[PDB]
């Protein structure tokens, strides 16, 4: 039991070396906001760490050439994306610092690094290249590229494999620009509003009191492509770390602790222009929420100032960082821009607990508000025991209104209002608090991008190895080909079989993305096309015509001669789904029929998505008709691959452009 | 388990121990690989990948791992097999060594955990019996519906939390990787640990065929844990499909049972979990209400007060016919409740939005406003007259005729808007009928909008500097225009009041009415954006004559919103907003 | 097992000089991945803390992705989502103070 298989140990080494990565990352992340005087006085640091990262991503560069054409996985998708950008940002603090010392310029070297001139480089296209027709968007957003990921999955039954290929590396470029810092994910790029595509799977899964899920995705804040990590900063923070500091002197450390102790010794004006109702004199909610700033202001300001003077006590100089350095450009917003940003000192957690302690205070209401579980038990409880007179009319039915409205608001409506106040309450705190990144783009690219290169891989795996009988040159197998389908076009379909049709129809028009139907826990394709298909919108007078796709001598026979998967004469997005639908329904009831008439053997329809490697370069492509999605060579049937499972020398194989002329090569080869 | 035995990987690290962490399986790292998710969530699957045991992995995973997790490229391997790190510290190996295997330990002595193998027992049987579609197996496949796989979650995610509460984030995540749903935000995972479910199935979609499976598997892998079960017509067939299946896939010998009671599965032990029955009618952990829309009284009791205990999930699964879809029982439970009931239903609230669950539907059986945006509205009204001064200076008023009496659709429509801060605020409403045979019905709505304005005006003096309003012309130009004179005329006993004028086609005058035409949609479309991201208000003060004696007018104009896909308040209101070219005095 | 960090130590020699001279080189071994500590000292005493240390990275990331978006793209859609999602927080927060000052 002492070996662990060498796969293992070179995981956890990448593992490490993520981590290390990430590391340094954080480090540059850091030095694009610290003074220039200090970056160099780091640049020895920072130099080595470039030459570090440019020396490691050349022993892991074939590496993950290789990986990246056979089955990407999130770790290395996250190794690629952070080592990347890791490169990239190195590269670029190290030319940005050694452009510093020349002109000598703090506020230029920051609008330099911090990227405030740059003409935004989170923009790009992709040119998806379907057939017919090649629709193009633009990522600008992170939640467009998982839209956009969720539509290749969509429409991966059409598009080729080299185009999403190139669409996947124009994808993974602009995710080394926005995933790569992975730590912070800059504000110009979120949308939380926008669900991803798990909202979705634990909306479905999770409770649904009526309420159509197509009426929940209006409300979620989707909390997944972008975290929140909730972090916490002490009161006394460097107070408490000054004694124990690094490299001081004890005499330099005590007069830095004395002159911490000697010197400790927002825009609320701006809040009377907000909509605040209520009686206007007495100890209102706008009044507590002001005290609550002001105090959080002055403990701002306070720490503002201890700092200052410990660095003139310990280094001598005031150091400018990005708040110090454009102090001129701060300072000077409003309540609500200095809320969304601000609090080097306190953290976005002391602005919730700021605004909720002014909130809630003295009053029911707030029973529901603090336990649900409860109000939800008590509700199951109760369920299962069961000019002149113009004004003075105006101030009388406005009296009697307000009165009513009051009523309600305690009395009923409950169930609405602790909706919205919980609603509310993660509508602040997702603002707030420090959006650090998300786990969904990387997953949701690798296992895109699975597919597709299984595609491709199998496309150029099944070249050689054996006889390799091509049907697309036909030199008479037409003769072949009009006989197999007269011969099939002649029984009926035995609905007795269509509950197997209609699943193994679902299989195939489904994507690689949601899997669903191999979980261990498998739902139907049904279910797992569902998702693949309401994720990317689509519109309704669509998804009845893949349920009633099935129920119903022509309808099985719709391909021509030659061109089974060709759609050289149709153009657009919705028409080339449908034919490929065409096209892949004929041959699910052409295999169905060939196995219903004749009894060779078994072809079990299987498709090139599957088929994941094994522990290492093995991937046994078993034997039977697949479909490849390839409109240069759609059919392949392997009749018989080897006795371990890979493609081998003994593994005859047959491509073809036509379903009639596979189903009469595999009885003529078994 | 296999990610559990790794070795040390020296793994040197120039970061100051006031800062390090320990994560599982690596060695020891800076703090922020700690914060991120993206190596977060990362470095803790890779582990949690090697609990789940070789049943649970999926139909096609790979040879020995799950590929979409654990794979390295034949020559990615061989090229981070050459990586050395710095290796050491020999002052500092020893602690970090020491941190890195008892975190490992921690983990291992998880693995070894009976209540854990318990669960193990239990999920991997359930993966493996659904192998053969719950067949007869001692022990073309058995999908399980969306339900059917919720109810497993309600369970499962309820008996870990139950048996296992020393464990909680680590079998969190281990159930999260088992269920093949990660990356699941926690409070999801923490909306299955809830007790009291409801459940809501259309017969024949299966409920039956997945409970005694269920039943019989959390009784034969857990040990000594009861199971509630109730019904009102004396659960015979499901009891004895239990006896049946228990019997079948395991010893027999091991059950024992009297007819219509308690079936016990006996155990090396003396554990002997039981499936006491209370339909002829202590501590139970399931009790598994099968039938919630016909119970008699006397019998609710023990329901009622088995919510008392802290160890009992009340699932109640109930069927459903849509022939008496809304159960006198259930069905009014949505009402005030929150992530409680479920229903399974393929023609949701609509007549008919069934084109959309249509591929949800089982193969063997083969609202332009939100509601959230309603409820904020009608729920949160803002008091303008205590915040003028975030109020615009202008009014705008839309009138929206009818010059019929005595039908449902003979109603005037009235709104006066306008803008609080960058949003939208109804100040007044009017549905107003005319009285049958008067012989001033344009005087009559004249009066009816200058009271309406009025009352606005005095509970906000001096707020505003102008009043605009529109009289919409499509039914009747000449009425609209009286309507305009009247208005004009009454308003003359400050703000000054002016009215759009029209120019209709191919004349050069100036008329005060409004025509609704090429401009609805615009202003439609630009209303239900605005409303459904909370820009619309009512006023907590606001006026209406004719909404007084029936019914909230709030509540009135929501009730004539929610028709969109008699309308004179929803166009003047719609409308009115719209307004808030030039219109003049 | 020689690391990096004592194997080159002298002047300027701008990155892709060393790049040349001591890692492109193909009779290399390409040991140490031990990386270095790159966060100063003036960092520290004021964010002695990983926690402050990403809060305070978080506010000035919070405050460049606002004066980027204060020659004429004029429109950057980027800053029409960052104006459109500051003029909803502000309502959002407004009717939360508000709702509980009218809910006593
Ligand atoms: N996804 C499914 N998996 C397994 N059986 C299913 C599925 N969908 C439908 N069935 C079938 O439906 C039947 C279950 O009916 P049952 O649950 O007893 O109905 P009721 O809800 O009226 O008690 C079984 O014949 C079962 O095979
Ligand atoms: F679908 Be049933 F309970 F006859
Ligand atoms: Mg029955
Ligand atoms: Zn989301
Ligand atoms: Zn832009």
């Amino acid at each position: 039991a002492a070996p662990v298989s060498e796969p293992t140990v070179a995981r956890q080494k990448l593992l490490a070396l993520l981590g290390q990565v990430q590391t340094y990352v954080f480090q540059i992340e850091l030095l694009r906001r610290c003074d220039p005087h200090i970056g160099r006085g780091k640049l020895p640091q920072l130099k080595l760490n470039a030459l570090q990262v440019r020396a490691l991503r050349r022993r892991l560069r074939p590496g993950l050439e290789a990986q990246a054409g056979a089955f990407l996985t999130p770790l290395s998708v996250t190794l690629e994306l952070l080592l990347e950008y890791a490169w990239r940002e190195g590269e670029r603090l190290l030319g940005s610092l050694e452009t510093f010392a020349t002109a000598g310029d703090v506020a230029a070297f920051f609008t330099e690094t911090m990227g405030l001139a740059r003409p935004c480089p989170y923009h790009q296209r992709v040119r998806l290249d379907t057939y017919g027709g090649t629709v193009h968007m633009e990522l600008c957003f992170l939640h467009d590229v998982e839209n956009f990921l969720k539509q290749l999955n969509y429409c991966h039954l059409i598009t080729p494999s080299r185009g999403a290929t190139a669409a996947l590396e124009r994808v993974r470029e602009f995710m080394v620009g926005a995933v790569g810092s992975g730590l912070i994910v800059p504000p110009e790029l979120s949308d939380p509003s926008h669900p991803c595509a798990v909202c979705f799977e634990e909306l479905c899964v999770t409770a649904n009191q009526g309420a159509t899920i197509a009426s929940r995705l209006a409300d979620r804040i989707c909390n997944h492509v972008t975290q929140q990590a909730q972090v916490r900063l002490d009161a006394n923070e460097l107070r408490r770390y000054l004694p124990h500091a690094a490299g001081l002197s004890d005499a330099d450390r005590a007069r830095a602790l004395s002159v911490l102790d000697h010197a400790l010794a927002y825009a609320i004006s701006e809040l009377q222009f907000w909509l605040a109702s209520g009686d206007r004199a007495g100890q209102t909610t706008m009044d507590a929420f002001a005290s609550n700033l002001t105090a959080l202001a002055r403990r701002e300001l306070q720490q503002e100032t201890a700092a200052v003077a410990v660095e003139l006590a310990l280094f001598g100089r005031r150091a400018e960082h990005f708040d110090r350095a454009f102090g001129s450009h701060l300072a000077a917003l409003d309540m609500v821009d200095a809320l969304i940003i601000g609090g080097q000192a306190t953290s976005p957690d002391d602005q919730i607990e700021a605004l909720i302690r002014a909130c809630y205070d003295h009053h029911p209401l707030l029973r529901r508000l603090v336990s649900p579980e409860q109000c939800d038990e008590e509700a199951l409880r109760r369920v299962l025991a069961r000019w002149g007179d113009i004004a003075t009319q105006a101030a009388a039915d406005v009296r009697e209104r307000r009165r009513l409205y009051a009523d309600r608001l305690t009395k009923r409506s409950l169930a609405s209002l602790g909706r919205c106040v919980r609603e509310q309450r993660g509508e602040l705190e997702k603002m707030l608090r420090v959006s650090v990144h998300g786990e969904v783009l990387p997953a949701t690219f690798a296992a895109v991008a699975n597919g597709f290169a299984a595609r491709a891989r199998f496309c150029a795996l099944t070249a050689g190895a054996g006889t390799v009988i091509d049907n697309r040159s036909a030199p008479g197998v037409f003769d072949a080909h009009r006989f197999m389908r007269a011969s099939l076009l002649r029984h009926q379909v035995d609905p007795a079989l269509l509950p197997s049709i209609t699943h193994r129809f679902f299989e195939l028009v489904n994507g690689p993305l949601f899997d669903h139907s191999t979980h261990s826990f498998a739902q139907p394709p049904n279910t797992a096309l569902y998702y693949s298909v309401e994720n990317v919108g689509l519109l309704p007078h669509l998804k009845e015509e893949l349920a009633r796709f099935i129920m119903g001598g022509a309808d099985w026979a719709v391909s021509e001669f030659q061109r089974f998967y060709c759609f050289d004469g149709i153009s657009g997005i919705t028409p080339t789904q449908r034919a490929a639908w065409r096209y892949i329904r004929e041959l699910i009831i052409a295999t169905t029929l060939f196995a219903s008439v004749y009894r060779c053997g078994e072809l079990e329809l299987r498709r090139p998505d599957c088929s994941r490697p094994t522990s290492e370069g093995r991937y046994r492509y078993p034997p039977g008709v697949y479909l490849t999605y390839d409109s240069d060579c759609p059919l392949v049937a392997i009749v018989e691959s080897a006795p371990d499972g890979c493609i081998g020398p003994r593994s005859v194989v047959v491509y073809d452009r036509d379903v009639f002329s596979i189903l009469y090569s595999v009885l003529q080869h078994l | 388990g296999d990610a559990l035995r790794v070795p040390f990987l020296d793994f040197a690290t120039a970061t100051p121990k006031r800062h390090q962490t320990v994560v599982p399986g690596v060695g020891t790292l800076h703090d922020c690989c700690e914060h991120s998710p993206l190596f977060s969530a990362v470095a803790r699957r890779l582990l949690f990948n090697s609990l789940v045991p070789a049943q649970l992995k999926g139909r096609d995973f790979g040879g020995d791992h799950t590929a979409k997790l654990e794979f390295l490229a034949p020559e990615l391997v061989r090229a981070v097999a050459r990586l050395r790190f710095k290796e050491c510290a020999p002052a500092d190996v020893v602690p970090q060594r020491n941190a890195y295997y008892s975190v490992l330990n921690t983990f291992q002595a998880l693995h070894r955990s009976e209540a854990f193998r318990q669960l193990v027992h239990f999920v991997r049987d359930f993966a493996q019996l659904l192998k053969t579609s719950f067949r007869a197996s001692s022990l073309t496949y058995g999908t399980l519906e969306l339900f059917q796989k919720m109810i497993l979650m309600h369970a499962t995610y309820f008996l870990a939390a139950v048996l296992l509460g020393d464990h909680a984030e680590q079998v969190n995540t281990f159930l999260r990787l088992v269920f093949e749903i990660p990356l699941f935000s926690d409070a999801a995972v923490r909306h299955f640990r809830q007790r009291a479910t409801v459940f809501l199935v259309p017969r024949r979609h299966g409920k039956t065929w997945f409970l005694v499976p269920l039943i019989a598997l959390s009784l034969a892998s857990f040990r000594g844990i009861k199971i509630g079960y109730t019904a009102h017509i004396r659960t015979e067939p499901v009891f004895e499909e239990i006896d049946a299946c228990l019997r079948g896939w395991f010893g027999s010998a091991r059950v024992d049972h009297v007819k219509g009671e308690t079936i016990s599965f006996s155990f090396p032990d003396g554990s002997r979990s039981t499936i006491v029955f209370a339909s002829s009618h202590q501590d139970f952990n399931l009790l598994f209400v099968d039938e919630a829309n016909f119970i008699r009284p006397d019998a609710v009791q023990t329901i009622m007060g088995f919510l008392n205990q802290a160890n009992c999930k009340i699932i109640f699964v109930s069927s459903t016919n849509t022939g008496k879809a809304s159960t006198s029982f259930l069905y009014n439970l949505r009402g005030a409740a929150d992530e409680l009931l479920n229903v399974v239903t393929y023609i949701c609230d609509d007549h008919m939005p069934r084109v959309v669950t249509h591929t949800n539907a089982t193969a063997c059986s083969c609202p332009v406003l939100t509601k959230s945006a309603g409820e904020r509205f009608l729920l949160y009204r803002p008091s303008t007259t205590t915040n003028s001064g975030l109020m615009a200076p202008d009014l705008y008023v839309y009138v929206d005729p009818a010059f019929t009496a005595n039908t449902r659709a003979s109603g005037t429509g009235v709104a006066v808007v306008g803008r609080y801060r960058d949003d939208y605020i109804i100040f007044a409403l009017e549905h107003f009928f005319l009285r049958a045979l008067t012989g001033s019905a344009p005087a009559d709505i004249a009066r009816c909008v200058v009271h309406s304005l009025t009352q606005v005006l005095a509970l906000h003096p001096g707020a505003f500097r102008g009043v605009r309003v529109a009289v919409e012309g499509n039914s009747s130009q000449d009425s609209a225009v009286a309507i305009a004179t009247h208005v004009h005329t009454e308003m003359h006993r400050g703000p000054e009041l002016l009215f759009y004028h029209c120019e209709p086609p191919g004349s050069a005058v100036l008329y005060p009415f409004f025509l609704l035409n090429k401009q609805k949609t615009p202003a439609f479309e630009h209303f239900i954006k605005k409303f459904n991201s909370g820009g619309v208000m009512a006023s907590q003060e606001i006026v209406s004559a004719t909404v007084r004696l029936q019914t909230d007018p709030v509540e009135y104009l929501l009730e004539q919103l929610n028709n969109l896909t008699s309308d004179d308040l929803m166009v003047a209101v719609i409308m009115a907003i719209y307004l808030a070219g030039p219109p003049h005095t | 097992l020689r690391d990096t960090i004592p194997d080159c130590a002298l002047r300027s020699q701008t990155l892709e000089s060393l790049d040349a001279r001591y890692v492109s080189r193909d009779g290399a071994h390409d040991a140490a991945v031990w990386f270095e500590d790159m966060t100063p000292a003036e960092l520290e005493v004021v964010f002695p803390t990983t926690d402050a240390k990403l809060n305070y990275l978080s506010r000035t990331q919070r405050l460049a992705s606002l004066l980027t978006y204060a020659t004429p793209d004029t429109a950057c859609v980027h800053g029409e989502l960052l104006a459109r999602k500051r003029e909803r927080f502000a309502a959002v927060i407004n009717r939360f103070l508000d709702l509980h000052q009218i809910l006593r």
